[PDB]
RNA sequence: GAGUUGAAAAUAAGCAGAGAUCCGGAGAUUCCCGAAUAGGUCAACCUUUCGAACUUCUGCUGAAUCCAUGGGCAGGCAAGAGACAACCUGGCGAACUGAAACAUCUUAGUAGCCAGAGGAAAAGAAAGCAAAAGCGAUUCCCGUAGUAGCGGCGAGCGAA
RNA sequence: AUCCCGUGUGAAUCAGCAAGGACCACCUUGCAAGGCUAAAUACUCCUGGGUGACCGAUAGCGAAGUAGUACCGUGAGGGA
RNA sequence: AAGCGAGUCUUCAUAGGGCAAUUGUCACUGCUUAUGGACCCGAACCUGGGUGAUCUAUCCAUGACCAGGAUGAAGCUUGGGUGAAACUAAGUGGAGGUCCGAACCGACUGAUGUUGAAGAAUCAGCGGAUGAGUUGUGGUUAGGGGUGAAAUGCCACUCG
RNA sequence: CAGGGCCUAAGAUCAGGCCGAAAGGCGUAGUCGAUGGACAACAGGUGAAUAUUCCUGUACUACCCCUUGUUGGUCCCGAGG
RNA sequence: CAGUGCCGGAAGGUCAAGGAAGUUGGUGACCUGAUGACAGGGGAGCCGGCGACCGAAGCCCCGGUGAACGGCGGCCGUAACUAUAACGGUCCUAAGGUAGCGAAAUUCCUUGUCGGGUAAGUUCCGACCCGCACGAAAGGCGUAACGAUCUGGGCACUGUC
RNA sequence: UUACUGUUCCCUGGGAUUGGCUUUGGGCUUUUCCUGCGCAGCUUAGGUGGAAGGCGAAGAAGGCCCCCUUCCGGGGGGGCCCGAGCCAUCAGUGAGAUACCACUCUGGAAGAGCUAGAAUUCUAACCUUGUGUCAGGACCUACGGGCCAAGGGACAUUCU
């Protein structure tokens, strides 16, 4: 799904609005990337789809904090 | 908005070209740090 | 407490005051299909080495790869799965219609679909109201009030 | 304004932070970024009682008898 | 509107003018108004979710079928041509979206039929009939679609 | 004899896998799926209603049973068909 | 090759989000004014408006391209007799219909005119050209074979009469 | 359809994913140097201040020449030669000495700095391949998994 595992981001439901005020259904999507991330405690990369915000947060708190809050085992990844 | 150069402050654990001697203090772009230095054990991101 | 073997007579045999038929509580059995679940199928069948498939659980075992992951084997009355009128919560989400046309607006976050759970659900213990005086989580009804307002300031919508 | 989300940036800890319908000063009120909680309220496939200025076989349930049957439709469905 | 208040707004001016100087209410019954299907019955349609390729439109797999007769391409071999080759009867050979014609597929004209024998037929004739053929069984594509040797045709007697 | 206890085609479902508001979509091994491959039976008789099915004759497949002969066979895999 | 499309070009103009020098406003610790029930200036901070300059494609601009969309005219005057016009003048366009065909599935007037076929022909065949309004891949003009095609005539044949 | 309002395919810029080295270069600078024809005149009067002291042998006036700017009036300035002077209220002039010194303006230069833009590389993100190679009871020339390699490469893709 278009969902980040780590922050739980969802695509957001939004109206495209013209200059004429005429509304239209539209989807804003999470910015998802297929990234490998280094895991120091596993001595190895992990392939993930991530939001970019998640990538940020992984820089800030370290990967393990994030994956523990989101409840996803780096081993099964 | 405006692009803001990301600055990670680091310590070098080995000598690398253009950077310097082992045990050295620097400031870097985030991409350079996490995609090159950090997987190879070469640098260490420092927040004491 | 007297007759009984469904509707439902007739026939044939029984069972019955050591208490039948009958009524209530708790158990037992419950072929085949159906979540269907040993494998297959054209539901109610077939083939089988006779097996609750798969996912969680307990143990043994241990790839690429050291720790691991995956896989393999075994235990176990074994947690789930499916069904469910309306109500409810979430997700997607119209159009005719109204505006005496129509596009913003209305219809309406209605119907419908999908997923989920309960006897109710949701909400809920002030980063809240208020106004110089005070209140003391949420929900529901009366009222404020068709008021303040919103609005191609049109149709209408409408608080606290 | 308050509230909640996509993209990007990105704080402060009580000498703070937020709210008081742009915004600033002052004062009042409050403590976001962890959870859970009964009742009052909504409903009828139903169960047990009760009532009816409700129907009485063209009515009342589609259905007082094989009724979701017969029959029709490839089917969803229709339907006495 | 601050605000004033039997007055007040407009005013330099009460000078004049405007508006005010008072009034029951709660029910029931009726008539009307408004909001909901709103006096009843009657569209073509619009959107949402499903159901259909047993008909027909394309294709896919795997099978089957096309009496009988004609005509006689290339090629080939023979024999006259020159040193090579050309050119020409001959025989052989059996090509063809060839010919005539049953099955089979169609549907050109006419007559009948028109509360039909039949919601498209019968009768007499007619076209194709080894191919761009016919057909069986089992499949495929689904409605903001599909399929179309293209008619807006066909998608279960329904299709702008 | 015809299907099933055999094998696969078109196609279908599809463990894990990739994607997707949900339902689901794609897809690998696997497994389904005959209209095809494989595989052994005929004549006469009876006969209210069945017959390559029941009767009488000769057959034929697949197993099992014994004798004899060998010691490794079985599947997975390599091939021809 | 003007219009339209398409392709190529890069000098100039135009050109959004976004940046951004810089100004500008509200508030305000404060500083003064003032016979009215107050007022005027104002640091830091916070908040708001404006904003020169930078800012791509596209468009305007320049060039090609008709088996791309399409388009292919008027007015005069002139020759041994009437006549007609090879030839000239002018007008206007991007350019002004060439080859071939032509009363045609195209022709209005129109049953055009002529010839043929018929005793008699609004149809048919051939030709004229005065093409209302042919014309070159929306192809032009030919053409053997073919057609349950459309259309004219003839022999045979018949209750079609 | 060159009606209106939009949506989508698609193209192009910011942001994000996203990095290293090097160049070239548009606009701002950090020391510091170049540069000014109101007229009265020792004469191409820089404004404002400290202002009787400065510039010299770490070697000037004066002539021999190299360069650059140019209103060819003259200005900065390198080499050499030269050897004891160019000087102040000295009077003009709104503003003073080329005796000197500080923030600076007209435009130029240079090494140093911010931001683009642009072009070039590099490899580790990211993309693309592989009958290359491992791998479980056994396979995966069955998709895929790990490793390795190969080609691209901060483009592209994806999001806003
Ligand atoms: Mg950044
Ligand atoms: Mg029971
Ligand atoms: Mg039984
Ligand atoms: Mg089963
Ligand atoms: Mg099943
Ligand atoms: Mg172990
Ligand atoms: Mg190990
Ligand atoms: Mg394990
Ligand atoms: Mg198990
Ligand atoms: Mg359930
Ligand atoms: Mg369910
Ligand atoms: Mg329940
Ligand atoms: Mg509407
Ligand atoms: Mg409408
Ligand atoms: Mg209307
Ligand atoms: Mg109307
Ligand atoms: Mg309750
Ligand atoms: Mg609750
Ligand atoms: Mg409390
Ligand atoms: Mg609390
Ligand atoms: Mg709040
Ligand atoms: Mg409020
Ligand atoms: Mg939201
Ligand atoms: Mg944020
Ligand atoms: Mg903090
Ligand atoms: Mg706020
Ligand atoms: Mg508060
Ligand atoms: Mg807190
Ligand atoms: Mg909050
Ligand atoms: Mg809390
Ligand atoms: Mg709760
Ligand atoms: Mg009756
Ligand atoms: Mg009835
Ligand atoms: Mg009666
Ligand atoms: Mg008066
Ligand atoms: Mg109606
Ligand atoms: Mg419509
Ligand atoms: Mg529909
Ligand atoms: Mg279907
Ligand atoms: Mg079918
Ligand atoms: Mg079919
Ligand atoms: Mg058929
Ligand atoms: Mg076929
Ligand atoms: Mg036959
Ligand atoms: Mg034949
Ligand atoms: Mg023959
Ligand atoms: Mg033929
Ligand atoms: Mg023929
Ligand atoms: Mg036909
Ligand atoms: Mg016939
Ligand atoms: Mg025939
Ligand atoms: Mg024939
Ligand atoms: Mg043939
Ligand atoms: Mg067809
Ligand atoms: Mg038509
Ligand atoms: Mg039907
Ligand atoms: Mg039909
Ligand atoms: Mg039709
Ligand atoms: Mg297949
Ligand atoms: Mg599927
Ligand atoms: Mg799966
Ligand atoms: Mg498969
Ligand atoms: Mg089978
Ligand atoms: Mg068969
Ligand atoms: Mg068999
Ligand atoms: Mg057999
Ligand atoms: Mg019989
Ligand atoms: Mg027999
Ligand atoms: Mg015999
Ligand atoms: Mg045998
Ligand atoms: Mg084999
Ligand atoms: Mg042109
Ligand atoms: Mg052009
Ligand atoms: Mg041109
Ligand atoms: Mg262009
Ligand atoms: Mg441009
Ligand atoms: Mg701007
Ligand atoms: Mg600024
Ligand atoms: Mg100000
Ligand atoms: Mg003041
Ligand atoms: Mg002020
Ligand atoms: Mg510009
Ligand atoms: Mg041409
Ligand atoms: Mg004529
Ligand atoms: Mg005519
Ligand atoms: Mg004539
Ligand atoms: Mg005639
Ligand atoms: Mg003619
Ligand atoms: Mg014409
Ligand atoms: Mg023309
Ligand atoms: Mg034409
Ligand atoms: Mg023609
Ligand atoms: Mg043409
Ligand atoms: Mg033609
Ligand atoms: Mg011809
Ligand atoms: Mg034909
Ligand atoms: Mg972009
Ligand atoms: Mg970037
Ligand atoms: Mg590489
Ligand atoms: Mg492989
Ligand atoms: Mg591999
Ligand atoms: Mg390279
Ligand atoms: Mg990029």
């Amino acid at each position: 799904r278009r969902i980040c595992p780590f922050t739980g981001k969802k695509s957001n439901k939004a109206n495209r609005v013209s200059h004429s005020n005429h509304k239209t259904k539209r989807l804003q999507f999470v910015n998802l990337q297929y990234k490998r991330v280094w895991w120091e405690a596993g001595k190895r990369f992990v392939k993930l789809r991530l939001s970019t915000k998640a990538l940020k947060t992984i820089e800030k708190n370290g990967l393990d904090a994030v994956a523990k809050k989101a409840g996803i085992d780096l081993r099964k990844e | 908005q405006k692009k803001v150069k990301k600055i990670r402050k680091i310590i070098l654990k080995e000598d690398i070209p253009d950077l310097g001697k082992k045990g050295q203090l620097l400031d870097v772009r985030a991409g350079f740090l996490r995609n090159f230095l950090l997987p190879l054990g070469k640098a260490e991101v420092v927040t004491p």
